[PDB]
RNA sequence: GGACCUGGCGGUGCUUCAUAUCCCUCUAGAGGAGCCUGUUCUGUAAUCGAUAAACCCCGAUCAACCUCACCACCUCUUGCUCAGCCUAUAUACCGCCAUCUUCAGCAAACCCUGAUGAAGGCUACAAAGUAAGCGCAAGUACCCACGUAAAGACGUUAGGUCAAGGUGUAGCCCAUGAGGUGGCAAGAAAUGGGCUACAUUUUCUACCCCAGAAACGAUAGCCCUUAUGAAAUAAGGGUCGAAGGUGGAUUUAG
C-alpha cells in the first residue's frame, strides 16, 4: 500500500520533532506556547509532510514578523 | 458541458475552496486559540473577513454526481435516490439486494 | 471535471469513431426545426 | 528458476491471517478450499474461521415526488471469512500471499492480511 | 429424439472431461461427485438452488416427452385414443375391472404424482374418483394381484418421531455426575449445568439465583421445572447467560435446565413434562419495524 | 404498481432476454450483478468512482460498439485489470471487431490507467429467454 | 493474441496476419487520437506514475531560438525544423556548440534529410503465397531494393559540415555511416581517405560501414575487395580498436554475397572469431549457411556443414545479439527441407525447444515457413501414427498450413495406404479455409475414389464429395470461373456410385452433358452395373446415348451389354442400333 | 453533458407517448472525416484525412440519399377501390390462408 | 462460424495448458455443457454457448487440484523452512519477545492508496524484558491507559506518520526511551 | 320509438361470511392545555410542486450565506457548452409511483352456441369448451413449513411530478438567458400530525426494581456560556414557576 512514496527519506523525526524548524524564541512567550501547539498539531500529521509543514511554520514566522 | 449552472457553479466552489484552503485554515486556528490579545485576533478578524465568501466550506453543497439535485443524495457514491435506485435496480451495481429481513 | 469527459465524446463523435443516438437525435430534430421554424 | 540467496537472516512472521471479505459466501469458500489445499501442499499450517456477516440496510424513497409512506430498502451482504496462518516462513509468506494475490477474486473479494513478524528487542 | 441422443452423448463426454478435468481419471464420478465439482469450479451464490449451476443427465434435466402415439398410417396405438385420457381412462376401466371380476369371485398418490406416472394433465375431480375407486378396491377383499396394484399406487409416510432427545450424563469433574444443556429465548443464551445431587443450588453467572434475579416472577421460572416434578431440593445448576433482558435470561435458564433433568428423568416423565411445555424454544421474537409504519404492526394516523 | 426493471407484457411477441425479463427483486436471487468491483463492501473508499467509470464504460462501449451488443456487458474489475466482457453479434466483419477492440483496449487502458481487457463472445442472433 | 470465438478464429496465415494488422492499425489509431489530444488524458489515476501511459508531446514547446529548442527537435526528431532554425540560430550569429551540432549531422546522416516515416514500418513483405517455387535470382533482384533515400550531393549533412568550425571524429564516423547507409559509397571511402589524412579515429560502426561500402562498389573483383577488406582490419588494429560480432558478421554477410570464391574465407573468418575470443551468434552461422547454401552445386560439403554446425551448436541457450537468427532458423533448416534429412530436422527441432529459441523463431512468415517445410519433411519420410501426431501437435496451434502441404499431406497418406483418415483431414482443411483450391480438390477425388472401400468408408466419402459438389456449385461469379474438371467429376460419381446415391449420380451426368465433359469407361461400367442392380434400361439407354454423343470407342460394347442383360422394346433396339451405325 | 444522454429506444419512446433511425450510416463517418485504414476505405496501410471538395461532395451525397429515402417513404400506395373510396365492402383480400393440414387455397 | 474446441478436445488433455490465466467463462473453450438460469415452466435451465450469467460468475475455471498441484510444483522453489522454534507460544515468546503489528489492505481498481494501512501498534511483554522493579512501577504510572491487568501484555499505538517503516521506527524508538526513562530516576519519586 | 346484449348501479332479494372490521365487545390514544412541525388565510418587493380515500414532519434521510429556481439593485454579450432557459403544457411523453390490491383475474391462438346479432360457453352419476403466456400460487430473505417481508398481472382515476433528469410541441435570445451584492421563511386567526403533561402505578435521589423524601407541569420567554460557521441553529447552565383538574359530538390504531 505504499508502493513509491518515499517522501525524500524523512525518516520519522523530520515529521515529528520540530526543534530545527522551531527555532527557538524565548521560550516563555504565548508565541511560543503557539509554536508548541502548532509543532504538536503538525506531528500529529500523517496527511502531509515534512516540506509543507515547515512552509506552514514559516508562514507562521513570516505573519508573526510582519505584526 | 456540465449537468446546469448550479453544478458549474459548485465545482467553481470546490475547485478554490480547494486552492484557498491553507490561508483559513491558519486565520481560523487564529480564531479559537485562547492566548493572543483580542485586537490581534480582531486584525485577522478583518483579515478572514475580508477572504473571499466562496471558498469558506459553508457553501458546499454535496449534490448528486451524475444530475444536479441537491436533496436526497447518499454520500457513499454521491448518487441521488432515484438514479441509485434506477442502477441498483438494473442491476449493474455489485451487492445491492432488496432488503427483506 | 466533465469537461474532458464530454468533449472527448464531442470529438470522437465527430471524428466518426462514437455513434450516440442524443445528439443524433438533437442534429435530426434542429434540421427539422430549421426547416419550418 | 532464479533464486539469488542474498543476506538477511528471516522476517520470522508468526500468524499472518488473512480475512476475505465477500458479497460471496460460495466465492468465498471456494476461495477457501483453493487456499487450504494449496497451503496443505505448502506444508503450512492453516486454520478456518468465519466471522459473521454485516449487513448494511438502508431505505429510500420509491417514488420522485410524493409518497413517503412507500419506501424501498436496500441491503448489502458483507460476509467475512478468516483464515488464519500459523507458522509460516517470510519467504514462504510473500510466495503464498503473491500467488493467492494473483488468484484473488473480483470485486468480490478483499484480502485484509495481518502480518506478526516476531524479531528482538532494541 | 435425436436432440435428446446428443445431450446424452455431450453429457457423458462432458463427464468424463469433467473427472478428468479435477481429478478423478478413474471411470466413476458419481452425481453428487459432479455437484461439488461444478459448485466448486463456479462459485454459485444465487440464492435459488435451480438458478444454481446444474450438471445432471438429460433426462432428468429435459421433461419427459410423450412419444408418437399413431404411426404412418392414422391408426393410434391405444384403443382408448380419441378420449384424450387414455392412459387415466385404461386405469379407470382396469381397476372397475378387477372390481368387478373380484365380485364375481366373491399414504395416497397425489395428483400431481399421478401426473407425473400418467404423463397426463388430470382433474382434481378425476383424482378424487381415482381415489374413490381404489378406496373401493381396497374396502372389498382383493387378492394379491390387486393389492400389488394398489401398493405401487400408494407411497410411503415417512412419519417422524416426538420423543426428546436425551443427552448424555457427563461423569466428570472429581467424581460428580452433571448433564450441560443449552437454551434461548429472546436474544438471550444460557448454558447449564446441572449435577444430579446437591439438593439445590443455583450458580447463574457466578452468584445465586436470589441476587441475579431479585424479582419473584424470575424465582418462580426458576422454580417452575423441579416443582412439576418433584425434584426440587434435590440438585444443582450453574449457569453461564449472556443478553436479553430479566424474563428472557429466566426463560432461557429454564429452558436449558428443563433440557438437562431431561436427562436427570424418566422417558414417560420427560414426556409428560414435555407436554406441560418445557422442552420447546419460544419462537416469539421482535418483528421488524416498516417503513410507513410506526412500529411491526402499529400503523399510523387517519387511513381512512 | 411497481416498473422499475420489469418489462411488460405486450402481447406474447417480444423477444426478451434473461437480464431484462428479470424483475429487480430477483437482483441476488436469480439475475447477479452486471458489474464486479469491490467498492460497494463494508470497508472502501473510491466506490463512487467506481459507479461513474462504471456508466462511463457502458455508455462508451455502446457508442463504438453500434448496435451489436446482444446485451448489457460484464464489466469485471480486479486488482488493476479491468475486464469488458462481451457478447456481440456475428454480422460486422472480425477486421472491424480487432480495429474497435483494439481501439477501446488501448483507449480504456489509457482514460482509466491500467491494464484494460475486452473479451468478446460472438453470438449469432440476439437470444430469447421467453417471449412476452 | 487472438480471440477465443470460433467466428473470430483466423482460419488461413493470411486471415491471421490480417487480424494482426489491423490490431496494429487500431493500436496506432489511438496513438494518433491521444498525441493528437493529450488535454483529455493528463489526468493520472494510477499510483506509482507511468511515464508510457503519459502522453507523447510532439510538438516543440521551445519556440526562441536556442540551443535548448536545437536539442529538444533533435530528439522530436524534426528534421527540416532542426535544419531550419539551425540556420536562424546561424543568421542570429549564435555560435551552435560542437556536441549539439554533432546530434544535428547524427539525424541527418540517418534520416537522410526526410522526416521519419508517419507509418511504422510493417511493409515490403506483400508478396503471394502462389509464387514460392520460382525464379529467386529475380525475386533477390527486384526484392533487395528497399525503395531508401539516396545520397544527393549537396545535402544539409554535407552543408552542416561544410559550415562548422572543427571536425572531429563522430562527425566524420557520423557521415561515412550516413553515407553508407544512403550508398554513396565512394563518398565514404574519400571521407575515410580524408579522416585519415586529418589523423582522426574511426570507430567500430564506422569501419563495417566502410567494409560494407568496399564491398558494393562496383566493377572490382572479388579478389581486390578481399585485398580491400584485409587493408580496412590492418586499418582497426593500428587505430586499436577492436572488431566484433557485428562487424564479422558485416564481412560474412558480404561474402555470402561473394559466392562460391569465398567459402574458405568464411571458414577462416570463422576460425578467426574462435581464435579472438567472440562467440559467433545464430546469425553468424546463418550467413555461412546461406553462403555455403548455392542452387547449383553438385558436391553438398558445404551441406555437411551444416551438420558441423548443429555438433557445434546442441545443447546451448542463446541471447538476442544481432538482428538475423530468425533467419538462422529459417535457413538452417531450409537445409534441412533442401537436404531431406529427419535425423538433422529433429536435432534442429531439439534445439529449438531447449530454451528461448521459440523466442528465437521470430516473427510469422518464417514461423510459417519453419513449420510448413518441418510438416512437409515429416509426412515425405517419418511413418504415419507419428505424422498424425505431430499433425495434431502442431496444427493450428503452432500455424495455418499452405495447399502444397495439403497436397503432400493426401500423398504422405496415399503411401501409407491409411485412407480412413482422409475425411478427418478434409473437414480440418476445410475448417482451414482451403475450401476453393482446385488442386486439394483434385487430389483428394483421385485417391479417394481410386479404390473400393468398405461401405462406412464410402458413405463418409459420399458426405465429403457431396461437400464438394456443394462448394463446387456455391462458387458463383469469379473471374476464376474454373470449369468443372473431367477427372473431378468422373471420381465424384465413382464415390456416389459406389455409396449408392444412384439418383444424384445421374443427375451429375446431366451436369457431364451440361458441360461437355468426357466421362471415364471405369465410370460407365460402374453405370452399368449400377443399371444392372436397378433393372433400368431406360437409364442403360441414357447412358449409352451419352457415350455415344460423346462417340468413345466402348459404346458399341456398352450396346452389347445392354443387350444381353435387358429385355428391351423394339423401338429401343432400333434406337441403339441407329446409335452404333452413326458411331460406325 | 455525456452523462445525461440517453438511449434511442427510450427517446422514441418518450417522443412518439405511443403508450400514453440511424440505418444510413457506415462506422467510421465523421464531420473532420479523418477516413482511417480500418474504417472506411479497406486495410493500404497509411492513415490520412481527405480533403475539403470530397467532405462537402460525400455529405452532399448522403443528404440526397436523404431526401430520395424520404421520397421512399412518401410515395402514394395504390388501393383498389370497394364500392366507395375509403370504404371495405369490395376490398379484395388475397388467397386463403395455407391450411396447415397439407391444403392450399 | 467453426464447429469448436469443445468437441474438438478429447479427454487426457492438460488442463493447466487450457487455462493459464483467470479469465471470462468463454463457452467454446469450456468443454461443458454448463445450464444456468432458473427455467421457464415447462423449460430446461438455460444453455451454455451465451449466457451472461455464466459470464458473470468469478470462473474458478482457471484454479483445480492437479493445475495447483503442477503450481506448486514449480512455486516450491521459492521457500525455506523454519528453526525449531516450537508450536510452544511461550517457547516462541522466549525466544522472540516483541510482537509487531504491521498489515496491508488490498483493494482493487486504479490506486492502492488506504492511508489507515500505515497502523502499527507494538505488544511485549514485561516479563520477557526481565529487567524491570521500580522501573516497572515507573512504567505502569507513564503508560496508564494501556496494559490491562489480566495479562502483562505492553500495547503502544502509532498512527501519526505516514510510513509503515518510520511507524515501527516509532514504535521501537518509544520502547526504547519508554525503557530508559523509565530507568532514569527522578528526583521527586519518594515524595510520592 | 320497440326489443335486446354487456357493464355499472340499487336506502336490491335469499344464503354464507367478514373479526381488528361490520356490530356488541378488549386496550391505548386524537379531538380539551402548552410546545414542535406542515397547511389554509392575512401580510410581504418577495419561489414552485402535493391538495378525499390516494394532500397536510408531503419533494426535504431537511433553506443564516450557499441551497435558490423568489424579490430589489447593478452589470455580461457568441454566453462552462457547435449556447441555454427551473419558459408553457403531467391534457404529448419516457422515466420513477399511488389507488383498487387487506383483489384474482388479464389472456394470444382455436372450436362451438345464438336461422352465422350485440355477445355467450356452467352441471365429475357432467349438457362445448381447449388453451400458450402474465398474475395469484410456487420458489426465495429473515429465526422454522409459522409469521413478517418482498411480490401482486390487464386495466381504473387524462390521479403525481416538463422542478430528478431527458424530452415533443410553442416561445426567448437585449432575455424569459448569465453573474455579483443585499433581503424574503411575520401572525387579528384556523387546521392536520407528532412531543410533553394534567401527577399517587406519581415526583426527586441512590440503586438500576426489598430504601429515603415529597405530596404536580414548558424540549416555552429572558440572561450567561459553549459547539459549528466568515457571519447564531444546536447544547448546557442560570432564570422563571404559565395555561393546565385526563378533554363533548366524532374518530385513530392494534
Ligand atoms: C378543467 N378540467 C377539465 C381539467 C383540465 C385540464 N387540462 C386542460 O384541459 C388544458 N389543456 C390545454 C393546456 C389547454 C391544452 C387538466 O389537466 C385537468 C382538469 C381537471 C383537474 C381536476 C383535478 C382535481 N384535483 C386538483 C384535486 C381532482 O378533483 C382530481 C382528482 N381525481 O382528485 C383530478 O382529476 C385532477 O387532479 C386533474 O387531474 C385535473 C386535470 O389534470
Ligand atoms: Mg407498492
Ligand atoms: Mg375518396
Ligand atoms: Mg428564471
Ligand atoms: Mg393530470
Ligand atoms: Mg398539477
Ligand atoms: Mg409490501
Ligand atoms: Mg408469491
Amino acid at each position: 500500500n505504499e508502493a513509491g512514496f518515499d517522501d525524500d527519506g524523512s525518516e520519522f523525526h523530520e515529521h515529528i520533532f520540530l526543534e530545527k524548524h522551531l527555532e527557538s524564541f524565548p521560550k516563555q512567550g504565548p508565541i511560543r506556547h503557539f509554536m508548541e501547539l502548532v509543532t504538536c498539531g503538525l506531528s500529529k500529521n500523517p496527511y502531509l509532510s515534512v516540506k509543507q509543514k515547515v512552509e506552514h511554520i514559516e508562514w507562521f514566522r513570516n505573519y508573526f514578523n510582519e505584526k | 458541458h456540465y449537468v446546469d449552472w448550479r453544478m458549474w457553479r459548485d465545482v467553481k466552489r470546490r475547485k478554490m475552496a480547494y486552492e484557498y484552503a491553507d490561508e483559513r485554515l491558519r486565520i481560523n486556528s487564529l480564531r479559537k486559540n485562547t492566548i493572543l490579545p483580542k485586537i490581534l485576533q480582531d486584525v485577522a478578524d478583518e483579515e478572514i473577513a475580508a477572504l473571499p465568501r466562496d471558498s469558506c466550506p459553508v457553501r458546499i453543497r454535496n449534490r448528486c454526481v451524475m444530475t444536479s439535485r441537491p436533496r436526497g443524495v447518499k454520500r457513499r457514491w454521491r448518487l441521488s435516490r432515484i438514479v441509485f435506485r434506477h442502477l441498483a435496480d438494473h442491476g449493474q451495481l455489485s451487492g445491492i439486494q432488496r432488503a427483506t429481513w | 471535471n466533465h469537461h474532458t469527459y464530454a468533449e472527448l465524446m464531442q470529438t470522437l463523435r465527430f471524428l466518426g469513431l462514437y455513434r450516440d443516438e442524443h445528439q443524433d437525435f438533437m442534429d435530426e430534430q434542429k434540421r427539422l426545426k430549421k426547416l419550418r421554424g | 528458476p532464479v533464486v539469488t540467496i542474498s543476506d538477511e537472516p528471516d522476517i520470522l512472521y508468526k500468524r499472518l491471517s488473512v480475512l476475505v471479505k465477500g458479497h460471496d459466501k460460495a466465492v468465498l469458500d471456494s476461495y477457501e478450499y483453493f487456499a487450504v489445499l494449496a497451503a496443505k501442499e505448502l506444508g503450512i499450517s492453516i486454520k478456518v474461521h468465519e466471522p459473521p456477516r454485516k449487513i448494511e440496510r438502508f431505505t429510500l424513497l420509491q417514488s420522485v415526488h410524493i409518497y413517503k409512506k412507500h419506501r424501498v430498502q436496500y441491503e448489502m451482504r458483507t460476509l467475512y471469512r478468516c483464515l488464519e496462518l500459523e507458522h509460516l516462513t517470510g519467504s514462504t509468506a510473500d510466495v503464498y500471499l503473491e500467488y493467492i494475490q494473483r488468484n484473488l477474486p473480483e470485486g468480490v473479494a478483499m484480502e485484509v492480511t495481518k502480518t506478526q513478524l516476531e524479531q528482538l528487542p532494541e | 429424439e435425436d436432440f435428446i441422443k446428443k445431450q446424452i452423448e455431450e453429457f457423458n463426454i462432458g463427464k468424463r472431461h469433467l473427472a478428468n478435468m479435477m481429478g478423478e481419471d478413474p471411470e466413476t464420478f458419481t452425481q453428487e461427485d459432479i455437484d461439488r465439482a461444478i459448485a466448486y469450479l463456479f462459485p454459485s451464490g444465487l440464492f435459488e438452488k435451480r438458478a444454481r449451476p446444474v450438471m445432471k443427465h438429460p433426462e432428468q434435466i429435459f421433461p419427459r416427452q410423450r412419444a408418437i402415439q399413431w404411426g404412418e398410417d392414422g391408426r393410434p396405438f391405444h384403443y382408448l385414443f380419441y378420449t384424450g385420457k387414455q392412459s387415466y381412462y385404461s386405469l379407470m376401466h382396469d381397476v372397475y375391472g378387477m372390481l368387478l371380476n373380484l365380485e364375481k369371485h366373491q399414504r395416497w398418490l397425489i395428483k400431481e404424482e399421478l401426473e407425473e406416472m400418467l404423463v397426463e394433465k388430470l382433474s382434481d375431480l378425476d383424482y378424487m374418483q381415482f381415489i374413490r375407486l381404489l378406496e373401493k378396491l381396497l374396502t372389498s377383499q382383493c387378492g394379491a394381484a390387486e393389492e400389488e396394484f394398489v401398493q405401487r399406487f400408494r407411497r410411503s409416510v415417512t412419519l417422524e418421531s416426538k420423543k426428546q432427545l436425551i443427552e448424555p450424563v457427563q461423569y466428570d469433574e472429581q467424581g460428580m455426575a452433571f448433564s450441560k444443556s443449552e437454551g434461548k429465548r429472546k436474544t438471550a443464551k444460557a448454558e447449564a449445568i446441572v449435577y444430579k445431587h446437591g439438593s439445590g443450588r443455583i450458580k447463574v453467572n457466578g452468584i445465586d439465583y436470589q441476587l441475579y434475579f431479585p424479582i419473584t416472577q424470575d424465582r418462580e421460572q426458576l422454580m417452575f421445572p423441579f416443582h412439576f416434578v418433584d425434584r426440587l431440593g434435590k440438585h444443582d445448576v450453574t449457569c453461564t447467560v449472556s443478553g436479553g433482558g430479566r424474563s428472557a435470561q429466566a426463560g432461557a435458564i429454564r429452558l436449558a435446565m428443563a433440557k438437562a433433568l431431561c436427562s436427570f428423568v424418566t422417558e414417560d416423565e420427560v414426556e409428560w413434562m414435555r407436554q406441560a411445555g418445557l422442552l420447546t424454544t419460544d419462537p416469539r421474537v421482535r418483528e421488524r419495524k416498516k417503513p410507513g409504519q410506526e412500529g411491526a404492526r402499529r400503523k399510523f394516523t387517519w387511513k381512512k | 404498481k411497481n416498473r422499475a426493471a420489469r418489462v411488460r407484457v405486450s402481447k406474447g411477441d417480444k423477444p426478451v432476454t434473461y437480464e431484462e425479463a428479470h424483475a429487480p427483486h430477483y437482483i441476488a436471487h436469480r439475475k447477479g450483478w452486471l458489474s464486479l468491483h469491490t467498492g460497494n463492501l463494508d470497508g472502501e473508499d473510491h466506490a463512487a468512482e467506481r459507479t461513474v467509470e462504471d456508466v462511463f464504460l457502458r455508455k462508451f462501449m455502446w457508442g463504438t460498439f453500434p448496435g451489436c451488443l446482444a446485451d448489457q456487458l460484464v464489466l469485471k474489475r480486479r486488482g488493476n485489470q479491468l475486464e469488458i466482457c462481451a457478447v456481440v453479434l456475428r454480422q460486422l466483419s472480425p477486421h472491424k471487431y480487432y480495429f474497435l477492440v483494439g481501439y477501446s483496449e488501448t483507449l480504456l487502458s489509457y482514460f482509466y490507467k491500467c491494464p484494460v481487457r475486452l473479451h468478446l463472445q460472438t453470438v449469432p442472433s440476439k437470444v430469447v429467454y421467453k417471449y412476452l | 493474441v487472438f480471440q477465443d470465438d470460433p467466428y473470430l478464429m483466423p482460419a488461413s496465415s493470411l486471415e491471421s496476419r490480417s487480424f494482426l494488422l489491423a490490431k496494429k492499425s487500431g493500436e496506432n489509431v489511438a496513438k494518433f487520437i491521444i498525441n493528437s489530444y493529450p488535454k483529455y488524458f493528463q489526468k493520472d489515476i494510477a499510483e506509482p506514475h507511468i511515464p508510457c501511459l503519459m502522453p507523447e508531446y510532439f510538438e516543440p514547446q521551445i519556440k526562441d531560438i536556442s540551443e535548448a529548442a536545437l536539442k529538444e527537435r533533435i530528439e522530436l526528431r524534426k528534421v527540416k525544423a532542426s535544419v531550419d532554425m539551425f540556420d536562424q540560430l546561424l543568421q542570429a550569429g549564435t555560435t551552435v556548440s560542437l556536441e549539439t551540432t554533432n546530434s544535428l549531422l547524427d539525424l541527418l546522416c540517418y534520416y537522410g534529410d526526410q522526416e521519419p516515416s508517419t507509418d511504422y514500418h510493417f511493409q515490403q513483405t506483400g508478396q503471394s503465397e502462389a509464387l514460392e517455387e520460382e525464379n529467386d535470382e529475380t525475386s533477390r533482384r527486384k526484392a533487395g531494393h528497399q525503395f531508401g533515400v539516396t545520397w544527393r550531393a549537396k545535402n544539409n549533412a554535407e552543408r552542416i559540415f561544410s559550415l562548422m568550425p572543427e571536425k572531429n571524429e563522430h562527425s566524420y564516423c557520423t557521415m561515412i555511416r550516413g553515407m553508407v547507409k544512403h550508398r554513396a559509397y565512394e563518398q565514404a571511402l574519400n571521407l575515410y581517405t580524408e579522416l585519415l589524412n586529418n589523423r582522426l579515429h574511426a570507430d567500430v560502426y564506422t569501419f563495417n560501414a566502410l567494409i560494407e561500402a568496399t564491398v558494393c562498389a562496383i566493377n572490382e573483383k572479388f579478389e581486390e575487395k578481399w585485398s580491400k577488406i584485409l587493408e580496412l582490419l590492418r586499418h582497426m588494429v593500428a587505430q586499436k580498436v577492436k572488431p566484433n560480432l557485428q562487424t564479422f558478421n558485416t564481412i560474412l554477410k558480404c561474402l555470402r554475397r561473394f559466392h562460391v570464391f569465398a567459402r574458405s574465407p568464411a571458414l577462416q573468418v570463422l576460425r578467426e572469431m574462435k581464435a579472438i575470443g567472440i562467440e559467433p551468434s545464430l546469425a553468424t552461422y546463418h550467413h555461412i549457411i546461406r553462403l555455403f547454401d548455392q542452387p547449383g552445386d553438385p558436391l553438398k560439403r558445404s551441406s555437411f556443414i551444416i551438420y558441423d554446425i548443429m555438433n557445434e551448436l546442441m545443447g546451448k541457450r542463446f541471447s538476442p545479439k544481432d538482428p538475423d537468427d530468425d533467419k538462422f532458423f529459417q535457413s538452417a533448416m531450409s537445409i534441412c527441407s533442401s537436404l531431406r534429412d529427419l535425423e538433422l530436422a529433429y536435432q534442429v527441432h531439439g534445439l529449438l525447444k531447449t530454451g528461448d529459441n521459440w523466442k528465437f523463431i521470430g516473427p510469422d512468415q518464417h514461423r510459417n515457413f519453419y513449420y510448413s517445410k518441418f510438416f512437409d519433411l515429416i509426412c515425405l519420410m517419418e511413418q504415419i501414427d507419428v505424422t498424425l501426431k505431430w499433425y495434431e501437435d502442431l496444427i493450428p496451434s503452432a500455424y495455418f498450413p499452405h495447399s502444397q502441404t495439403m497436397i503432400h499431406l493426401l500423398q504422405a497418406l496415399d503411401v501409407a495406404n491409411r485412407l480412413e483418415v482422409i475425411p478427418k483431414i478434409w473437414k480440418d482443411s476445410k475448417e482451414y479455409g482451403h475450401t476453393f483450391r482446385s488442386d486439394l480438390r483434385e487430389e483428394i477425388l483421385m485417391l479417394m475414389a481410386r479404390d473400393k472401400h468398405p461401405p462406412e468408408l464410402q458413405v463418409a466419402f459420399a458426405d465429403c464429395a457431396a461437400d464438394i459438389k456443394s462448394a463446387y456449385e456455391s462458387q458463383p461469379i469469379r473471374q476464376t470461373a474454373q470449369d468443372w474438371p473431367a477427372t473431378s467429376l468422373n471420381c465424384i460419381a465413382i464415390l456416389f456410385l459406389r455409396a449408392g446415391r444412384t439418383q444424384e449420380a445421374w443427375k451429375m451426368l446431366g451436369l457431364f452433358r451440361k458441360h461437355n465433359k468426357i466421362p471415364r469407361s471405369e465410370l460407365l461400367n460402374e453405370l452399368m452395373d449400377s443399371a444392372k442392380v436397378s433393372n433400368s434400361p431406360s437409364q442403360a439407354i441414357e447412358v449409352v446415348e451419352l457415350a455415344s454423343a460423346f462417340s468413345l470407342p466402348i459404346c458399341e460394347g456398352l450396346t452389347q451389354r445392354v443387350m444381353s442383360d435387358f429385355a428391351i422394346n423394339q423401338e429401343q433396339k432400333e434406337a441403339l442400333s441407329n446409335l452404333t451405325a452413326l458411331t460406325s | 453533458s455525456f452523462f445525461t444522454k440517453l438511449t434511442a429506444d427510450e427517446l422514441w419512446k418518450g417522443a412518439l407517448a405511443e403508450t400514453g433511425l440511424n440505418r444510413g450510416q457506415i462506422i467510421g463517418e465523421g464531420r473532420y472525416g479523418f477516413l482511417w485504414p480500418g474504417l472506411n476505405v479497406p486495410l493500404v496501410q497509411t492513415i490520412a484525412q481527405r480533403s475539403k471538395e470530397e467532405q462537402e461532395k460525400v455529405e452532399a451525397d448522403m443528404i440526397q440519399q436523404r431526401e430520395e429515402w424520404d421520397r421512399k417513404k412518401k410515395m402514394k400506395v395504390k388501393r383498389e377501390r370497394g364500392w366507395s373510396g375509403n370504404s371495405w365492402g369490395g376490398i379484395s383480400l388475397g388467397p386463403p390462408d395455407p391450411g396447415p393440414c397439407g391444403e392450399t387455397y | 462460424a467453426l464447429p469448436p474446441r469443445t468437441e474438438k478436445m478429447a479427454v487426457d488433455q492438460d488442463w493447466p495448458s487450457v487455462y493459464p490465466v483467470a479469465a471470462p467463462f468463454k463457452p467454446s473453450a469450456v468443454p461443458l455443457p454448463v445450464r444456468m438460469g432458473y427455467p421457464v415452466k415447462k423449460g430446461v435451465p438455460m444453455a451454455k454457448e451465451g449466457n451472461l450469467e455464466l459470464l458473470k460468475i468469478p470462473n474458478f475455471l482457471h484454479l483445480t487440484p492437479v493445475a495447483i498441484k503442477k503450481h506448486c510444483e514449480a512455486l516450491k522453489d521459492f521457500c525455506t523452512e523454519w528453526p525449531a522454534a516450537l508450536d510452544s507460544d511461550e517457547k516462541c515468546e522466549k525466544h522472540f519477545p516483541i510482537e509487531i503489528d504491521s498489515t496491508d489492505y488490498v483493494s482493487s481498481g486504479p490506486s492502492v492508496r488506504n492511508p489507515r494501512a500505515r497502523v502499527v501498534v507494538l505488544r511485549v511483554k514485561l516479563s520477557s524484558l526481565n529487567l524491570d522493579d521500580h522501573a516497572k512501577k515507573k512504567l505502569i504510572k507513564l503508560v496508564g491507559e494501556r496494559y490491562c491487568k489480566t495479562t502483562d501484555v505492553l500495547t503502544i499505538k502509532t498512527d501519526r506518520c505516514p510510513l509503515r517503516r518510520q511507524n515501527y521506527d516509532y514504535a521501537v524508538y518509544l520502547l526504547t526511551v519508554l525503557y530508559h526513562e523509565s530507568w532514569n530516576t527522578e528526583e521527586w519519586e519518594k515524595s510520592k
